[PDB]
C-alpha cells in the first residue's frame, strides 16, 4: 500500500492509499509503532510525504 | 386492503433506438434525455432545479 | 420514453419529487464525468 | 484492433475447430510449432545463458 | 406526389446500415503507469465482455 503511495501518475490511487493509512493509524499509537516497524514503509513514507505536500500545485 | 395503494403513472425510462453497448453515444443521448425530462418535469411541477445546463 | 402504469403506497407528487432528485443527481454525475 | 460479437465468436470457434482437428490428427502445424520453439533461438539463448554464467563465475 | 423520380440520386439503401453483430463490445483498457512502475494495476476490466 505504501508502494501505491509511491506512484505519481494516479491521484485516485494515492488518495485511496492515504485514506487507508489514515484509518489505520487513527485509533491509538500501537498501530503507529507497527507501521514504522518496517524499514521499507518508513523509508517510502519519509521520501514521499513532503513531496506529496507539493503535488500538482505549480 | 390493509395498505392503501394508489395509481401512480410511473417515471419515463430512457430508451434509445440503437443501443451501441459503449458509453460515448449512450452518455451523449442520455445527457440530452436527462435535460429534456428535467425541463418537462419542471414545467409539470411548481418547483425549480439547480445545475441544469 | 416509456411510461408504465404501476401501484405504490406513495402519491404522484412524491414520485415526481423522487424522480427529480434521482435525475438531478444522475445529470450531475454525467456532467462531472466530462 | 476492434472487437465485435462476430469477431469474438469467430475467434472462439476457430480455436475450438483447430483443437478438435488436431485431436483427429487432421492438421500439420510444423511451421507454427517450430517458429514458436525456434531451435535456432534456443541455441542462441543457451549460449547467452552460458556466457552470462561464465561472467558471473569469473567476477569473484 | 412528393415522391422523386427513381433515377435521381441517391439510389442505395444500406449505405449507412450497421447490424448489431458489429457494435464494438467493451473490453480491457490497458493502462500504462510510467516506465519503472511495475507494481501497478495494468488493466481496468469493470464492464468488459471478455477477460
Amino acid at each position: 500500500i505504501v508502494s501505491f503511495l509511491l506512484l505519481e501518475c494516479d491521484s485516485e490511487l494515492i488518495i485511496a492509499s492515504l485514506d487507508f493509512l489514515y484509518q489505520y493509524i487513527l485509533p491509538g499509537s500501537q498501530r503507529i509503532t507497527e507501521l514504522f516497524k518496517s524499514k521499507e514503509c518508513s523509508l517510502i513514507l519519509e521520501a514521499t510525504l513532503p513531496n506529496l505536500l507539493s503535488y500538482n500545485i505549480a | 386492503s390493509s395498505t392503501p395503494l394508489n395509481w401512480v403513472q410511473g417515471p419515463a425510462i430512457f430508451h434509445m433506438l440503437t443501443s451501441p453497448y459503449t458509453q460515448d453515444e449512450i452518455i451523449n443521448h442520455e445527457m440530452n434525455f436527462l435535460k429534456g425530462r428535467l425541463l418537462e418535469l419542471q414545467e409539470i411541477t411548481g418547483k425549480k432545479i439547480t445545475g441544469v445546463n | 420514453a416509456v411510461f408504465d402504469l404501476m401501484t405504490s403506497p406513495f402519491t404522484q407528487e412524491e414520485v415526481l419529487i423522487k424522480e427529480i432528485d434521482f435525475l438531478k443527481n444522475k445529470l450531475l454525475d454525467l456532467q462531472s464525468l466530462q | 484492433n476492434n472487437v465485435t460479437l462476430k469477431n469474438l465468436t469467430a475467434f472462439q470457434l476457430l480455436s475450438q475447430r483447430e483443437n478438435i482437428c488436431e485431436l483427429l490428427n487432421l492438421v500439420e502445424s510444423t511451421e507454427r510449432h517450430n517458429s514458436i520453439i525456434n531451435p535456432e533461438r534456443q541455441r542462441m539463448s543457451l549460449e547467452e545463458m552460458k556466457k552470462m554464467l561464465d561472467a558471473l563465475k569469473n567476477e569473484r | 406526389s412528393n415522391i422523386p423520380d427513381p433515377t435521381l440520386p441517391p439510389t442505395e439503401m444500406m449505405t449507412r446500415f450497421l447490424h448489431p453483430n458489429w457494435y464494438a463490445l467493451p473490453t480491457t483498457v490497458w493502462l500504462k503507469y510510467g516506465n519503472y512502475n511495475s507494481w501497478a494495476p495494468s488493466f481496468n476490466e469493470n464492464g468488459t465482455v471478455v477477460d
